[PDB]
C-alpha cells in the first residue's frame, strides 16, 4: 500500500476541513473552528489499488514552504461565496511550482459551497478560466455540506501522483 | 501574531494542533476545550502521555508538556526504560474510568469512530484475548469498513494474503492461526455485505466492531508494565491491565492472558516496599506478586475503578 501526502490550501473559512472530515470522517462540520494544523488517514481504493492518504488540512488564517516541500497533491480550495478567497489562490499556486522548481505538480483546483447557489459571487468560468491559465489544471465545484465532488478532490491527486 | 501549540495525536497517527494559552503550564481540562469536540465527544476521552514502552493517562490538573519534559525522570521513578529512546507524545485516548454503561448508549458518529480505531489498534496489537469465532468476526467487520462490500470478483481469491491479513487480525495470530481462518473471514464477511439487515453506514459498522470488543476481559484497559516470578522463580515479563472490569495480567512477549480476575473477586495489597504489589484470588486460594514501580498506579487506579462499580 503506497502512501499519498496530500495538503488542502486555501484562504480562512472556505470549508477546508468540512472537505477533509467529510473525506475522512463522513461527518460535516457546522460550527467554525479556525484550524491551527490538523492531519488525517485514510485508506481507500482508487484505480484498483489500495491507498494510504496522509490529508494535510492546513491554516487559512495564517510552515507553508515546508507543507509545500513535503507535499506530493495539493488541493487549492475557495469558496464561490467569497471573491477575496478566490484572489488569494494566485499566490498559492506561484508559491507551490516555486518550492518544487517545475510546473509538474498534482494540483486541482476546488470552488467550496457549491450547494450555496444563492450566494454565489465567483462564476463557475471565472474558476474555469483561472484553471486553464494553471496549465490546464484539473477543477472542480464542491460541497462538503451536500457530499458533491468531496472523495473526487481526493482520488484526483491521487491520480495525478500516479502517472 | 505569535501563539503556541502542541498535536495531539490518535493511535491511527493523525493528529489535531491545539493553541496553548498558557505555554507549558496550560493544563490538560484547557487542552481538551481546545480540541474540536462538544460536551457531548468530550467526557468520553482525555489525553495521554505515551511514548514506546509507557502510556499513561493524565489528569485534568496535570501539564502534559510539563511530562513531557520530565520523561525521562518519570521514566526512572516508574521503570527502568532507556530514557533517550522513549520520545513521548500526547495522544487523545478512552479515559479509563468511562463506564461500560454509558459507552454503551453512545451513539455520536466523532466519539464512536475515535473509540472504534483505538479498539482497532489494540486488537491488532495483540492486546485483545478472545476466542478464534471473535476474532474472525471482528477481522470480517474490518473488511467491510476498510474495503466497503464484498464483491465475489475482488475478493472469493488472491485478496486475504499475509500483508491484508495484517490490517485485520491480532499480530500474535497472523503466523499459526490466522491463515487458516481466510475462508472463515471471507464468508462472514460476504454475509455482512448481502445481508440488508446490517446497516453499513460507518458509524453503525464502527459500533458494530466495539459491541464485540465490550466483552473482551482486557477493553479499555491502562497497560501498566512488570514482573512476576514462577511460583527457578523464573521471571516472567508481564502487561498488568487494569479497566472497569478488574485486573488483568498478560505475558509480555506473547500476550497470552495469564490470568483475568473480576472485581469484588479479589483483594490488592500495595507492597510495603512500594516495589510490587500482591493479588489475593477468591474461591481459590490463590495469590500471585507482581513487581512493578508503577505498583501505586495501578492500586490506586484499582480503588478508582472498583469504587466506581455498584
Ligand atoms: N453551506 C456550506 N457550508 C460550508 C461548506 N464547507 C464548509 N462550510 C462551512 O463554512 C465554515 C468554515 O468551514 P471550515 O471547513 O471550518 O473552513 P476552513 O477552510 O477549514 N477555515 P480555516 O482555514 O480557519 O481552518 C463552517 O461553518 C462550515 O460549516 C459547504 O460546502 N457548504
Ligand atoms: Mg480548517
Amino acid at each position: 500500500m503506497r502512501e499519498y501526502k496530500l495538503v488542502v490550501l486555501g484562504s480562512g473559512g472556505v470549508g477546508k476541513s468540512a472537505l477533509t472530515v467529510q473525506f475522512v470522517q463522513g461527518i460535516f462540520v457546522e460550527k467554525y473552528d479556525p484550524t491551527i494544523e490538523d492531519s488525517y488517514r485514510k485508506q481507500v481504493e482508487v484505480d484498483a489499488q489500495q491507498c494510504m492518504l496522509e490529508i494535510l488540512d492546513t491554516a487559512g488564517t495564517e510552515m507553508r514552504d515546508l507543507y509545500m516541500k513535503n507535499g506530493q497533491g495539493f488541493a487549492l480550495v475557495y469558496s464561490i461565496t467569497a471573491q477575496s478567497t478566490f484572489n488569494d489562490l494566485q499566490d498559492l499556486r506561484e508559491q507551490i511550482l516555486r518550492v518544487k522548481d517545475t510546473d509538474d505538480v498534482p494540483m486541482i483546483l476546488v470552488g467550496n459551497k457549491c450547494d450555496l447557489e444563492d450566494e454565489r459571487v465567483v462564476g463557475k468560468e471565472q474558476g474555469q478560466n483561472l484553471a486553464r491559465q494553471w496549465n490546464n489544471c484539473a477543477f472542480l465545484e464542491s460541497s462538503a455540506k451536500s457530499k458533491i465532488n468531496v472523495n473526487e478532490i481526493f482520488y484526483d491527486l491521487v491520480r495525478q501522483i500516479n502517472r | 501574531k505569535p501563539y503556541e501549540k502542541v498535536r495531539i495525536y490518535r493511535m491511527d497517527g493523525s493528529y489535531r494542533s491545539v493553541e496553548l494559552k498558557h505555554g507549558n503550564n496550560t493544563t490538560v481540562q484547557q487542552i481538551m476545550e481546545g480540541m474540536r469536540l462538544s460536551q457531548e465527544t468530550q467526557q468520553y476521552f482525555t489525553i495521554w502521555i505515551c511514548s514506546e514502552n509507557l502510556s499513561l493517562q493524565l489528569k485534568p490538573y496535570h501539564k502534559p508538556l510539563q511530562h513531557v519534559r520530565d520523561w525521562p525522570e518519570i521514566l526512572a521513578e516508574l521503570t527502568n526504560l532507556d530514557p533517550q529512546r522513549e520520545t513521548p507524545q500526547l495522544f487523545l485516548r478512552r479515559d479509563v474510568r468511562l463506564p461500560l454503561e454509558v459507552e454503551k448508549q453512545i451513539e455520536d458518529p466523532l466519539a464512536i469512530l475515535i473509540l472504534f480505531d483505538e479498539a482497532r489498534y489494540n486488537l491488532l496489537k495483540g492486546f485483545y484475548t478472545a476466542p478464534d469465532a471473535k476474532l474472525i468476526t471482528l477481522a470480517s467487520l474490518l473488511l467491510q469498513i476498510v474495503y466497503g462490500n464484498y464483491e465475489s470478483k475482488k475478493h472469493k481469491q488472491g485478496f486475504l494474503n499475509e500483508e491484508n491479513l495484517k490490517s485485520i487480525v491480532p499480530v500474535t495470530k497472523l503466523k499459526s492461526k490466522a491463515p487458516h481462518w481466510t475462508n472463515r473471514i471471507l464468508h462472514e464477511y460476504k454475509n455482512l455485505s448481502t445481508s440488508e439487515g446490517v446497516s453499513k453506514e460507518m458509524h453503525h459498522l464502527q459500533r458494530m466492531f466495539l459491541q464485540n470488543c465490550w466483552e473482551i476481559p482486557t477493553y479499555g484497559a491502562a497497560f501498566f508494565t512488570g514482573q512476576i516470578f514462577t511460583k527457578n522463580h523464573k521471571v516472567i515479563p508481564v502487561y498488568v491491565g487494569v479497566n472497569i472490569k478488574g485486573l488483568h495480567l498478560l505475558n509480555m512477549e506473547t500476550k497470552a492472558l495469564l490470568i483475568s480476575l473480576k472485581y469484588g473477586c479479589f483483594m490488592w495489597q500495595l507492597g510495603d516496599t512500594d516495589t510490587c504489589f500482591q493479588i489475593h484470588s477468591m474461591e481459590n486460594k490463590m495469590s500471585f506478586i507482581v513487581h512493578t514501580k508503577q505498583a501505586g498506579l495501578v492500586v490506586k487506579l484499582l480503588m478508582k475503578l472498583n469504587g466506581q462499580l455498584m
